[PDB]
């Protein structure tokens, strides 16, 4: 990670380059980030999950 | 299986998202997350749309949502700062070839790539969490019944060839077709799908924290076992009627602003000007829905249906 100091400065650079501003809410996200990491959508799990479905629904016969 | 249902299922397995394509896309996501996370630590990068909603037809497009906060993120200013900061970051990644910041109600970073990923185009938004909730919802509709998925594949392919799903902005999006099928399977003559939002409000609401969403968790009429071919035939018949469309906003002119892009958006979790041209195109689409119904009902031949002439608009 870049430290909070660095990331806040990067954001301020990103804003002023488009005549925008770093809001209080965005500064808060940078200083104290909330953990939204995609724990439940990781590639290996997703790839296997989707391959389980294709594999089940074709080489399992349904009688109805 | 009857011949029509068999040809539908076979077509489905041939045009649906392949394992290889999905793996490439997920890898690309992880590569993008590795480059982005130093600038937004503890953030999430979620796949949304057809790539992971259970209805993928191997399109080179991929939509991503970067989650950084549990509140709504202001899209006019803050989302643009975020996306601009990401644009600056990805300029130094050599696997990224070009970028474009697209301003809209929900601003988008469009990314193109070098290496063996140059066929894939990525659209990235900043914390538009409704896209994740709806990807999650559609994924459970896609696995509620074994008929939903092959019934979406052929329709997508038919609409594409028929010109009902087109590049020209006066046509239904792929996403609209999915909602149209689901709406049909919910409100049509044969009740195939319930309203998941009403049956499981705590799981499929908009108040739902996207961090608690996990598609690997399979959670719990049915005299119904009408065939796949009969569902397709009924679908075409259903939208042969103007009163079955989402025409009105909250002569039935196309008053609904979301008509083309999000037909029957009330199926999903809730997130300008039409002309006489849109109406004309809509009229043509109804006629196509009437032709293809007469065709398939008479022959039950998916191939003849599939080599249809495109619509004129
Ligand atoms: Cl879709």
């Amino acid at each position: 990670e870049y430290d909070a100091d660095t990331r806040l400065q990067m954001a301020e650079n990103a804003a002023s380059a488009r005549k925008l501003f770093v809001s209080s809410a965005l500064k808060d996200i940078i200083v104290n980030p909330e953990n939204f990491y995609h724990d439940f959508q990781q590639s290996a799990q997703m790839a296997e999950d989707a391959n389980q479905r294709r594999q089940v629904s074709y080489n399992t016969k349904r009688e109805a | 299986m009857d011949v029509l249902s068999e040809k539908i299922w076979d077509y489905h397995n041939k045009v649906s998202q392949t394992d290889e394509m999905l793996q490439r896309k997920l890898h690309l996501r992880d590569m993008l997350y590795t480059a982005i996370s130093p600038v937004f630590p503890l953030s999430g990068l979620y796949v949304v749309g057809s790539s992971l909603n259970g209805f993928g037809n191997n399109s080179s497009d991929m939509d991503l949502c970067l989650m950084i906060t549990n509140k709504d993120l202001d899209q006019k200013n803050d989302a643009v700062v975020v996306l601009n900061l990401i644009l600056s970051t990805l300029q130094y990644e050599k696997f990224v070839e070009s970028q474009k910041l697209i301003l809209a109600k929900v601003p988008i970073l469009r990314i193109n790539f070098a290496a063996p990923f140059d066929d894939i185009t990525v659209d990235l938004n900043a914390n538009n969490s409704v896209a994740i909730r709806n990807t999650h919802l559609l994924c459970y509709y896609s696995s509620y019944d074994w008929r939903v998925r092959p019934l979406v594949s052929v329709v997508k392919e038919w609409a594409k060839r028929k010109g009902i799903n087109d590049a020209n902005k006066s046509s239904f999006t792929s996403y609209s077709l999915v909602l149209m099928v689901i709406h049909f399977l919910q409100c049509g003559p044969t009740k195939v799908l319930p309203n998941l939002q009403q049956s499981y409000p705590n799981r499929f609401s908009n108040k739902v924290d996207v961090r608690t969403l996990n598609v690997t968790m399979a959670l719990e009429s049915l005299s119904e076992k009408t065939t796949l071919g009969e569902l397709l035939i009924g679908f075409l018949d259903y939208y042969a009627n103007e009163f079955n469309y989402d025409r009105d906003a909250i002569h039935h002119s196309i008053s609904n602003p979301h008509f083309w892009r999000s037909q029957w958006r009330c199926v999903c979790i809730e997130e300008t000007a039409h002309s006489i041209y849109d109406e004309m195109v809509f009229e043509a689409i109804k006629k196509a829905f009437r032709e293809a119904h007469g065709e398939l009902q008479h022959n039950h031949d998916l191939d003849k249906l599939m080599e249809c002439e495109p619509i004129k608009a």
